[PDB]
This record gives C-alpha cells, structure tokens and sequence, in this order.
C-alpha cells in the first residue's frame, strides 16, 4: 500500500552552492526558520509550503534540492511523475492521497517533485483517461492544507513552466528563475571545483576562468573541471621518460614524468610505477585552456527566448 | 600571480599547433604503416615545418 | 518484472576495431582504469557517467558496444529503445527503475542504450502521453545515484543527435562522433575481412580498393566481402562445364567450374561431385568489381551536413 | 632493409612527443629532424 521513497542523506552545503542567495534566504526563512522559533508564526502570519525552481537545466536545481536536503533536518521525500504514480488503472491518485497522508503524518516533511510539468494535461488521451484526474487529485490535495496548519513543504522543478497548465499555478505558492551563473558566480565554483590538489592555486587567474566561460552550467563546469583532471592522467599514459623528485630526507625515493632528453629521464611504462613512489605534472592554465577548447557553445539561446519571456512576465513572482 | 592576460591567446594558439604536429605525427607513422613512404615525408616536412614557424 | 538482458561475451576485442583511437582512449579511462587502480578516485577525482556515440547508420556503433563488453571485464547491459515502450498505456517506466536498480546493485555495471533518439524521438503534442514520462523518468534516474558512489556508465547511440533535446543534451554527458571509415579504416577491414581463401594477393590490391570504394560503412563493406566469398561458390552454381587441375598424387582429378568451350570441359553437375575432388574458383578482383557495380552508396550528404553541424556545434565533448 | 629503420623513426617520433608533451621544443625539432633524414636515408 504504502511504498517507501528514499530518505537518504547527500552531503551537499550551503557553501557548496555558489550563486543568487535570495533564494537561499527564502529557503532558509521558509524551513528553518519555522522550526527554529516556532512561535514567530502564530496567528494570521502562516509558513510558506510551496516553492518550485525553473531555469535551463544543469543550474543546481537539482544540487539545491541535495543542499535543502542536507540542510533540512527533516524527512525529505523525493519523486518523479513516472514513479511510484501509476497502474491497470485507478490507484495510482489513492497512491498520491496515501501519501500526503504520510506527509502530514511526518511533521517537518518535505516533498520533492522533480519535472511538474510532466503532471499535465488539457487536451489529449490523458485529459480524457488519468492525467486529468492526476492533475484533479494533486489540485485538491494542494488545497486544505494550505489552509491553517501545515508540516509538509512541497518543492518542484521544471525545466519548461511554459508546458505546465494554468491550473497549478495560481493555486501553488513560490517561484524562482534560476539563471545560468554569472562571472562572480562561475569563479566562485572555479574555486569551490579545485578542492585540495595543489598548483597552479592563482587567486588571479580564477577570475579569468570565470571570465572565459561564460553562459556555461553548473554541469558543464564540472565537465570542465574533470576533463582539466584527466590531462595529467593522459600525460602519464603518453610518459615514458621518468625521473626522482623526492629527496632522502623523505620515506623513500618518489619519480615522475620529465622532459626526455634529461640527466635522470630513465623510459619505462607507467603501470610499472607504484603508489608510494608515485608523482603526476603540476596543473597547469594549459590543461584549463585545453578542457575549455572541448567545451563548445553548450547552451541554446532558444533556452533563453522563452525563458527570458517567462522571466519577463513572471521571474521572481510567485505564482 | 604573475598574468597580463594576453597571453591565453598565444598560448592556446600554440597548443593547438602542437595537436596538429601531434595529428601529423600519428598520420606519418599511420603511412608508414602503410609502407607510403612519401607521404609519411611530407606529413614530418609539415610537422616541421609547423614546428618551426612558432 | 525482471525483463531480462543479456551481459555475456561478444568476443570482440580492441585491435579488431579500426579508427577513433582517442574515442578509445576515453573508454580506456572511462572503463579500464577504473578497473584497474580504483584508489585512484579520492577527494576530487571522479569517473564520467555517460557517453553519446553519435554518427550514420552502420557505422559500427553496435560493433563497437560489442568490443566495449568484451573489453569492460564486469556485468555490461545491453538494451534497444525499441524495448520497454509500453505495456497497458499505464504501465511503462517502473521496469526502467527496476533496471537501474539491478545496475546499481551491479557495481561496476555498464548500461548500452540504442538508439536514444526513439523514446525520447522527440516531437511534441504526442509526448505528453507517456512518452513525457519516460522522458522524465531518464532524466530523474540519472540524477540518483549519479553523485559520490557511482558504479555505473552510461552509453547512448544516435544516428540524429539534432532532435535530441536540450535537457538530456547538457544533463547527459561525452558526445563523440563516429564517423564513416576513411582510405586507411576502409582498407584495414578489407585485410581483417579475409578468411581461409588464399584470394587475390599484396597490399597493392586492399589500397586499391579502400581507395575506389569510398562513402562506404563497415556493414557496406561486409556485404561486399559476403558477396565476393559467395561469387566462386555463385561460379559453381551456374556453370556445370567442370575441368581437372590437381595432378594424381591427390585423392582424384580435382574440378573447377570453366566455359562450354573449354579443353577438358566435362558438363555434369555439383550433385555427382566428391568432397575430396573439389577445387573453388580463386577469389578474383573482378568479384570485387562486380560487387562495387552492386553497391551503391547509402547516404545523403545533407545527413552529414547536420551531422557535421552538430560537430561543429557539440562536437568530441558532452556539453 | 627496411624494417627496423621504420622502428627507429617511429622510436624518435615517440621521443618527440614525449619532448612537446613536457615543452621541450628544441628537443622536440632535433626528434624531428632526425626521423625525416633517416626516413630520406631509406
Ligand atoms: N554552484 C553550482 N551551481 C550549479 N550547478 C552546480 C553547482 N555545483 C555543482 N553543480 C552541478 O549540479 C549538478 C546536479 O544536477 P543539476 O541540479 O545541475 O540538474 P538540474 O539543473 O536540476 O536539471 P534536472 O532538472 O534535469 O535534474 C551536479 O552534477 C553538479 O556538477
Ligand atoms: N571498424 C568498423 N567500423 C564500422 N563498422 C564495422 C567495423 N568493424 C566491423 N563493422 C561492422 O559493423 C556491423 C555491426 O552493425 P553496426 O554497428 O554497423 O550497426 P549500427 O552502426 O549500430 O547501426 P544502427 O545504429 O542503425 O543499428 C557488422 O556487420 C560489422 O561487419
């Protein structure tokens, strides 16, 4: 009857997103504010319960959602519209009743639908058959418990609000645009993306990074930082020629790849090159420029016509 | 430390002219390979040529 | 429930593949390297998820998913679009979910999706049935168990990269194009594809012919390879004019098919004729050059126009 | 002969990779040069 959703644990910060803290501040102020002072929300003030994201995709929609998640200390429940949402016929509505019971009886929850938009309909073999009465079933449910008392948040995420229908809409709290980074924002992540591998650490050249990509993803950074992680990887597999670093002041002796004509430039196959002996190259701006070249004009301005019109029309608005 | 910025041009430029020695290279052996010994010759002249230049 | 997908060996092994030899590499270090020194992967350096080949029908694509599951050394899953579509308009992507759920419980596993561009085609106004949910259900599902501990690979193929959309594009990740064989890659499957038949002899033959057939794929060259071993076998069908040429140390008269005209030409047909007594028609140029009067190329040039445009545009990258 | 000669060329190509792998472009040309003399020499 029931059918358990995940509840597990990612580990993702605050400080591990980078970017437009308004929405934070809304997050922040709309769960844990609620829990931690309970008595400021008494009376005819009552806790926002509604919040969805659109945008592009790969904007950390998704990482938001972990980061809430991590942040919440709560029970998180998290869901699509392919699962846990269907059948012969019927029950899968008496599925969605099920579990906004289980959401109500979980005081703090949080749901998490990812895609609304994929919940619609107004025309087709859906209106006539389930997707209408799925979009009946979710309208009603979204209804009562928004009046007064409420323990349960619902958070969406939609790449296209266009495609889902007026109905939802005004009926659901909480909007926010989330827009591809800006040069702050990229660099912040540049910098987030290094972590603990040492050099080249040039606080300089990270605004530079941020200012060479521009209008890329959350993903495509990442994507771009991985590929610059693998350079000194490929050259390790293209080295043959390598040479002692580490001096007999240290445990023992420690090689890595050199020039070839060098005094020391002793050729083997790396796989003959243990742990503890083991040295990789330095990363240098080379391997960034080169994972920047791979990189080509990833996202479509087409995104941002309607999402711009979108923005234009609504934005930071509610809805 | 140390960056004018201007110098990402001319070094990029300069890392794709070494993939394409790199390219050349392969597509010498690749000829040689093939026993297509003048084209392998011309595939190096290019390489060195391309080497040069910089 | 289960459905179930075949992981065993199709013997295929690298050196049997012709070409894009750095796509090779990225499988290497995608595959191999993951195998072969995973303590390699702490703190901020994690292996790719998901690769796209990208190109023309018959390209090998499905060649080369073999050569990878001989190559992975693991569990490797194989799946066509055509698969998991529908059951009852209802009932569709829970079998999706019990399969990434048998991969995950499969570390490392490798899922191989054909022909990405079916499910997911994509056109509108007739997605929003199922056909959206699916869509859906890919995009939440690679979402998973995709951070920290991953022991999944993703690898799509596509012939029309183009119409896949802008949400799967920068969510999933590596794109590389395969393109039809060249001079050289055309010429290396002519010498792999050989057999026991002594032939036609040199290199000097193979150069001539990588070089005059052109435009070509792999499958092409097969079925002009299948045609010129058939052709002597298609020379004893039709000509019941036989002749002795083996001298008697052997166990008889050996007899090719020769014309009517013919000294020695004795008429009965294949069905009188001894295991032993029989000597096949050596396998000539001409057999290559009517099976090139045969082949006429596949195709259009507009095709690689997009499929060029979309390099120009995404190209050996994800993005 | 005509096979050990294609080896060494290939041998000094390698060499000169691993030279502009590590920017070492003089080393690199010299790398160069001496795979296309010996490639003339066959
Ligand atoms: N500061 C950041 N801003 C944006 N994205 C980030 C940031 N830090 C990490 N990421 C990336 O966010 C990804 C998580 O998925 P993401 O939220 O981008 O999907 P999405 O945009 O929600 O799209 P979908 O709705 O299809 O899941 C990670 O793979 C990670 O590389
Ligand atoms: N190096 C190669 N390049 C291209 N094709 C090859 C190569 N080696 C073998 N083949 C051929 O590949 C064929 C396997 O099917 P193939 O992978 O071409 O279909 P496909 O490219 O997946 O097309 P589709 O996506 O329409 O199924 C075999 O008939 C085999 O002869």
């Amino acid at each position: 009857l029931s059918s358990a959703i995940l509840s597990e644990k990612p580990n993702v910060k605050w400080e591990d997103v980078a970017g437009l803290e308004g929405a934070k501040e809304a997050l922040k102020e709309a769960v844990i504010l609620p829990v931690k002072f309970p008595h400021l929300f008494k009376g005819n003030r009552k806790p926002t319960s509604g919040i969805l994201l659109y945008g592009p995709p790969g904007t950390g929609k998704s990482y938001l959602a972990k980061a809430v998640a991590t942040e919440a200390n709560s029970t998180f429940f998290s869901v699509s519209s392919s699962d846990l949402v269907s059948k012969w016929m019927g029950e899968s509505e008496k599925l969605v009743k099920q579990l906004f019971a289980m959401a109500r009886e979980n005081k703090p929850s949080i749901i998490f639908i990812d895609q609304v938009d994929a919940l619609t309909g107004t025309r087709g073999e859906g209106e006539s058959e389930a997707s209408r009465r799925i979009k009946t079933e979710l309208l009603v449910q979204m209804n009562g418990v928004g009046n007064d008392s409420q323990g349960v948040l619902v958070l969406g995420a939609t790449n296209i609000p266009w495609q889902l229908d007026s109905a939802i809409r005004r009926r659901f709290e909480r909007r926010i645009y989330i827009p591809l980074p800006d040069l702050a924002a990229r660099t912040t992540m540049f910098e987030i993306n290094v972590g603990d591998t040492p050099c080249v650490l040039t606080k300089e050249d990270y605004r530079t990074l941020g200012a060479m990509t521009e209008g890329y993803s959350g993903s495509d950074i990442a994507v771009v930082v991985k590929d610059a992680l693998m350079q000194p990887i490929r050259k390790i597999q293209s080295a043959t020629h390598f040479k002692d670093v580490s001096t007999e002041d240290d445990e023992t002796r420690k090689l890595t790849p050199c020039s070839p004509g060098d005094d020391g430039a002793i050729e083997m196959s790396w796989t003959d090159i243990e742990a503890d002996e083991l040295k990789e190259p330095d990363l240098t701006i080379k391997d960034f420029l080169k994972a920047i070249k791979s990189t080509r004009p990833t996202v479509n301005e087409d995104d941002l016509l309607k999402q711009e019109q979108f923005t234009r029309d609504f934005g930071q608005e509610g809805n | 430390k140390s960056y004018t910025k201007d110098e990402l041009t001319k070094i990029m430029d300069r890392a794709s002219k070494i993939e394409q020695i790199q390219k050349l290279a392969k597509y010498a052996i690749s000829a040689l390979n093939y026993e297509d010994l003048p084209t392998a010759k011309d595939e190096l002249t290019k390489a060195l040529d391309l080497l040069n230049s910089i």
